[PDB]
């Protein structure tokens, strides 16, 4: 099993994990239609976002249509489209915010981690910024802790960078 | 349609009325976008009555544009033309705003703006809303402070309003700072603190409007493209190869300040007194230790990340930030005042960034002002304090006296050009010797004396873009540098910094957007040569108040005839006899008759004959 | 010879002289290096008149070593061995300081710092120029302030001597602050800010001798070793293996103050009243995004990079620096004192690294004073102040009295063992109940009740270290957990983070420096066997104030025997009498007699017969 | 023809560099010795440092014995060691004062770019810290620039991150 850390610092902004990760579900460039989106509310703080593979799965357990399920192999979560209704249930059952409906889709979009081989985590290290790193081995509890608001990781990292002039 | 969404928004701040209007394939086959399709509505719209439109009145358009290419090819860039308040001709000007993406993701290619709003509005949209609103609250913030308040409340609201659709992100935003407020001349629009629309003055023609931002957020695809599968095979490879650009990911243009006049002597020293110094302070290793707090900072899918940020955590000037800063920066706020230390050049860069004025324009009034302080022929007097080469503090109370237009701040907010005319008229002595422009548009700074940088003899003399170094002319006028090059990249809209591929790989790539089948030689003997001599054009009908004659302002200005003073090309400088010869041969190949106003001829073939009745006024006005 | 200088420096602050002697080969076959060595010299010097050798005393010696990988192996600590303020016994504690590889660099293997100076020196070592230095200017710093004064002034001096061979590094420096200084019984050596000698009080053992730093720079290459080319075979073959642990690399140990009282039930929380939470406040996320300011540091030739720098630059602590910080001090100065924030528990990690206060212990006298003050045995009055769960400035409040042993803190500052008696005899209440140490030293922050965690039963109750985490028992007693094993570490010397390769790899590592032909059997059965049974005689014979019994004393403390109350494993603790089959189950497998006391027997097997002398005493104040 | 470029901010200070040289060039570890050397004047702000070969190399034209040389497929130094007296004349004329004289070794140390393959950059690169990076075209006098000496880059990065409270 893999898991993606992220560490928001090295994050350069090049947004070249949307562009690889929308193009390969969507064969589009869709910035909200990313898996991974980064937000940037003030230049120069990015933060990458994307799912944690919560254990217990809060987006899979409030879908009233059972439209998501989680793959066996990888742990990820699997979008059925078709049975997607766009009522919003596990974007608030989710601690940090994750699941998207991007405009016109008619269906949520979650990361499913390419099937266990992250493409947005391929491009980060091809690019040199290394703000996505695979851990392979057994899920640790800790990782449910990063599913939170991006806009409180962006907070916190610009005071701590910024101070009291921010 | 592929690559486009097919429409403008059309939005009215007078009558406060917005509206979509249709952008045809026959537009778009001949104009491509940017720079080109903004000179187009502009010729369509005012060319009639071009030498009547005030640049800064309420008849002038402001166009935010995107080509084809902007949220495909890798890297962002936006699109801004206007008529120019500096040379009152026409600047494609590009800035690393997404507002592009999120304009096409929206369903939009651009904005034509119009009018002129009765208090301050900033313009709001988000897919299909778009609304005038209030900015009475937000007119005179700086950037900073415009995205702690409006730029996060607009985002709060956009996440109340989308909150079963999950977290939008940021939206993307474009505004002024007090700079184009209070319509000082060269004032630019900017985008995240230290971006600009530099070249133009395009921030005075927004803050004409009254116009404090444009906001915008999609969240749609971009449009469909005609073949996907090669515009996917072609971003691979053109990122494998910018990776490979080391020096540059890991410095920008930050190496310039010493590099260009180290190793180039084409750096402005002291109002170009100097181009060459020996002065290791100001190198990129000096600005990293010192200040950098972010190394590799990038636009949306850029590949190349050639931005940093700078930060003052100590001294006088601590706070400041800025980019690297910017080469441009580093030479015109930095050693074009005598000024070579990194902590100074980071206060001044972050001074122009955060009051919105274009560092170009601005350091080349600064130093002009320096040189006739030097000189007494402006007196402590005049100013009010002592102007010395070096004392960043000066510098700035000066750039606050500009920005406010008090005292000698009034005349200098004109612009070097107006500035010096009035200068002379007041003191019965030609300081426009001393006045670095070309075509009303201070010369980048990239000068022509050594001939060791990328521009030469008539690069600024002929363009129609004047000073503009990012719109340089060359010779051969057609061919792979020069102004339909560049005039490519500012209509596709993409980033300079990301051509590596080639002009032609960039064209075939255009191609596999649009469905289009554009070559090379098209470009450069139609398109590309359409989009120049509309320019051309308007730049000859020239504003209400400046008009240039190609006899007289085809040229270089006088401080570039004098010799180097110093460094390794001491004694250098071009003679104005080969520069006139250049010139008369450039008119030849781009299709200029023998005193530089288009071919009737070259008009028809080039499907603009209707320019026609503008090239008569022309030569009435110049008594041919 | 291999690895080694054979050489120590022996440095005399009473009568201000210097000079070397020499390291037998037969001596470091024996002892190896580092905890194992000092605990030797220490046997062999004073184990006859152990019980009278007051800790804080001018005959006490403080040992600074290091072990034949010392320089070799990846990753960087030096061994700091003497007698304990704490325990009375011997601590084998270690810091990321690369004062071991200077002064392998230098030509030593160790310093043996004997006596007292008469008023406060500073000890300096560049290449064959050893002097004692007075240091009454920096007596009173902190590291920050030192690092920017007196490491500066001795760089640069050392940059203008060598002026024409070039530009040094940067010297090593071990030092003390104020705690220390003033001798406060856990009171830590520190370098580079945030590293700590933790365990044993060895802050108080410096600044009683007036030493306030040692500085060394060395110069010249590591000592030669036996197989060069095998050296940088598994040299290679270890950094591949180290590089590949992703989330300690990226975390350390930070992730710990979320992860041990969530997952595993076994954090103190609030003086150990509970040890589960599900607070996520305090998850490494949080100190990443509001407090990292460095996220990758490294000791020398550390492959790991565990370290973290915490710095905060808003709020009312601006201008605390820490590291991540360590799980030890989330834990201690964080959820033991009821505080899940991590501004505030950057800031208390600060404020003990500032002090040179070994955190652990630290934060358990703190929290043991605020369940005082819960249950009402210590007043307002008899603190000053309010002393309530979460209040980070009534915590500070507290440090800065135990440091300048003002009103209460002159209790306090003994430590919670003595602190726990003091206050008992004054109250006429047993408040001993609610010490959480063995031996004298607070248990580290994983605690046995839940057994989901390394530590359970016998884990602190038969150590040699006592509450020491990092040097715990086990069954087996030999066998690759445990004492031995950890022995071997504080002996080599080198980092417990870096020993991925696993034991038997690790020793062939070092035979392949020293020529030795060492085997795991041989350290489970001789070598790390008489460490361990010298450090268990002269923590049975114990200092001049506390002495230890056996049958009282390997035992855990009663708060460990009070079943969970909350949590997955809410009801669960271990049962007294399982223990105590245990203990003696530990007793036999480690060649201690029914009564813990090393077998005679075995002594004289190992080597150390002359020790009966010791075990001959400890039975008459026994029987 | 490559160069290394450093990022100071970058470094961890593991040392594995000052390893890797020191064993490769020497056959011992020998922190002194290593032809990059990592100086770390507070903690956490580490600075590596080595040659820049300075085109006009300051360091081979100050030489008495001509003990130094210039190899002509890389631009690197070569140290002739018996030829060398430990007079300091390079030491002293290096803008960056980087030649180095270790205890007992009888000849100055100079980084040779390790014949064309830097294996402080292999290393740093392989544990992902990317402090140093080659940089392969055609020399740029910039790069001289960067010789300066170690302790004013330390005061100066200290200064950025610290501020005035340091
Ligand atoms: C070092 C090259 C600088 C670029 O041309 S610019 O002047 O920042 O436009
Ligand atoms: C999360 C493991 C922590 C280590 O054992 S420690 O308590 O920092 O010694
Ligand atoms: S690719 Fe890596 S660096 Fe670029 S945006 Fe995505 S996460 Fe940040
Ligand atoms: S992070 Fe959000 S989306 Fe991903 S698993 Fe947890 S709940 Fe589902
Ligand atoms: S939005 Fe789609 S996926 Fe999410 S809960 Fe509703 S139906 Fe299930
Ligand atoms: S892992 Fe695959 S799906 Fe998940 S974000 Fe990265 S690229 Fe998109
Ligand atoms: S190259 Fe620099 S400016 Fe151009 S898009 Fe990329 S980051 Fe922005
Ligand atoms: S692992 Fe952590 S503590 Fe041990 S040496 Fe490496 S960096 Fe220092
Ligand atoms: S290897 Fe890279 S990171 Fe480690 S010390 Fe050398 S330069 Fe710094
Ligand atoms: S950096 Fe110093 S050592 Fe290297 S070439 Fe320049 S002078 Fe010689
Ligand atoms: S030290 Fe050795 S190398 Fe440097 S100049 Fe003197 S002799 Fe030449
Ligand atoms: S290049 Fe080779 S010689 Fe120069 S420093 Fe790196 S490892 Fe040492
Ligand atoms: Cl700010
Ligand atoms: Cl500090
Ligand atoms: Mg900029
Ligand atoms: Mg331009
Ligand atoms: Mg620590
Ligand atoms: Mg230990």
């Amino acid at each position: 099993a893999i898991w993606i850390l992220i560490t928001p610092d090295k994050c350069s902004g090049c947004r070249l994990c949307e562009v690889t990760c929308s193009l390969e579900h969507e064969g589009i460039i869709w910035p909200e239609a990313s898996r991974i989106r980064v937000f940037e509310l003030f230049p120069g703080i990015n933060v990458p976002h994307t799912c944690v593979q919560c254990p217990d799965y809060p987006c899979v357990n409030a879908c009233p249509t059972n439209a998501l399920s989680v793959d066996e192999k990888t742990g990820a979560v699997v979008v059925n489209e078709e049975k997607c209704i766009t009522c919003g249930a596990c974007v608030l059952a989710c601690p940090g915010k994750v699941p998207r409906i991007p405009a016109g889709k008619g269906s949520v979009v979650i990361c499913d981690l390419c099937g266990g081989n992250p493409k947005c985590v391929e491009i980060c290290h091809e690019a040199g910024h290394d703000a996505l790193k695979i851990v392979t081995g057994n899920y640790r509890p800790i990782y449910r802790t990063f599913a939170k608001d991006p806009q409180e990781k962006s907070l916190d990292i610009a005071r701590k960078v910024f101070g009291e002039d921010f | 349609m592929y690559a486009y969404n097919g429409k403008l928004l059309d939005v009215d701040l007078t009558r406060e009325k917005v509206k979509e209007v249709e952008l045809s394939e026959d537009v778009l086959k001949k104009f491509y976008g940017g720079r080109g399709l903004g000179t187009y509505i502009l010729w369509k719209e005012l060319g009639e009555k071009w030498e009547k439109v005030d640049p800064l009145g309420e008849e002038n358009l402001l166009l935010i544009l995107t080509g084809p290419l902007t949220g495909y090819y890798p890297g962002m860039k936006t699109s801004i033309v206007s008529k120019s308040p500096e040379s009152n001709g026409v600047v494609g000007s590009v800035l690393s705003s997404e507002l592009g993406l999120e304009l096409k993701a929206a369903g939009y290619d651009g904005i034509i703006i119009r009018g002129k709003a009765k208090s301050p509005v900033y313009l709001f949209i988000h897919n299909d809303t778009v609304e005038i609103r209030d900015a009475t609250k937000y007119w005179g913030m700086g950037g900073i402070e415009l995205y702690k308040t409006l730029l996060k409340e607009v985002h709060e609201e956009i996440r109340k309003k989308e909150k079963l659709k999950g977290v939008p992100k940021e939206p993307a935003m474009i505004y002024i700072g007090k700079g184009g407020e209070n319509k000082v001349r060269f004032a630019a629009i900017m985008t995240k603190l230290m971006h600009a629309a530099g070249y133009g003055g395009y921030g005075a023609v927004m803050g004409s409007k009254n116009l404090k931002a444009v906001i915008a957020k999609g969240s749609g695809p971009l449009p469909e493209v005609y073949d996907k599968e090669k515009m996917k095979v072609l971003l691979r490879e053109f990122w494998k190869e910018l990776f490979s650009m080391t020096t540059f990911r890991e410095w920008g243009t930050g190496a310039g300040g010493y590099s260009v006049g180290h190793d180039r002597s084409s750096e402005p020293i002291r109002n170009w007194q100097e181009e060459y110094h020996d002065n290791e302070e100001i190198s990129v290793v000096n600005f990293e230790n010192r200040t950098w707090i972010k190394k590799y900072w990038a636009d949306y899918g850029c590949p190349v990340n050639c931005m940093k940020i700078s930060y003052l955590r100590y001294g006088p000037y601590k706070g400041s930030i800025s980019d690297a800063p910017d080469y441009e920066l580093q030479a015109y706020m930095g050693t074009n005042l005598g000024i070579f230390e990194p902590e100074k050049i980071v206060y001044l860069s972050y001074l122009v960034d955060e009051l919105g004025l274009d560092g170009i324009n601005t350091g080349n009034i600064l130093g002009f002002a320096a040189e006739l302080y030097q000189r007494g022929i402006l007196t402590k007097e005049d100013l009010g304090f002592e102007l010395n080469w070096g004392d960043e503090k000066a510098f700035a109370k000066l750039l606050h006296l500009i920005v406010e237009k008090e005292g000698i701040g009034k005349i200098l907010a004109e612009g070097t050009y107006r500035a010096a005319l009035k200068i002379s008229e007041i003191k019965g002595i030609d300081v426009t010797k001393y006045a670095v422009h070309v075509k009303g548009i201070a010369v980048g700074a990239h000068g022509i004396r050594s001939e060791l940088d990328y521009t030469k003899d008539i690069s600024y003399a002929v363009s129609v873009q004047g000073g503009d170094h990012t719109s340089t002319a060359a010779l051969p006028a057609k061919g792979y540098t020069g102004e339909l090059v560049e005039a490519f990249y500012d209509s596709a809209v993409i980033c300079n910094f990301v051509t590596k591929p080639g002009f032609e790989k960039i064209i075939e790539f255009g191609n596999a957007l649009s469905g289009f089948n554009i070559t090379p030689e098209q470009w450069l003997n139609e398109i590309g040569l359409r989009i120049i001599h509309l320019q051309r054009i308007l730049l000859l009908l020239g504003g209400p108040d400046v008009y240039w004659d190609p006899r007289k302002d085809d040229d270089n200005p006088p401080r570039f005839y004098e010799p180097l003073p110093s460094g390794p090309v001491k004694g250098k400088a071009p003679n104005r006899e080969d520069i006139k010869a250049k010139v008369k041969q450039y008119y030849e190949e781009i299709g200029y008759d023998e005193h530089g106003i288009p071919k009737e001829e070259v008009l028809e073939e080039l499907g603009i004959g209707e320019a026609k009745r503008e090239v008569k006024r022309i030569k009435k006005r110049l008594n041919l």
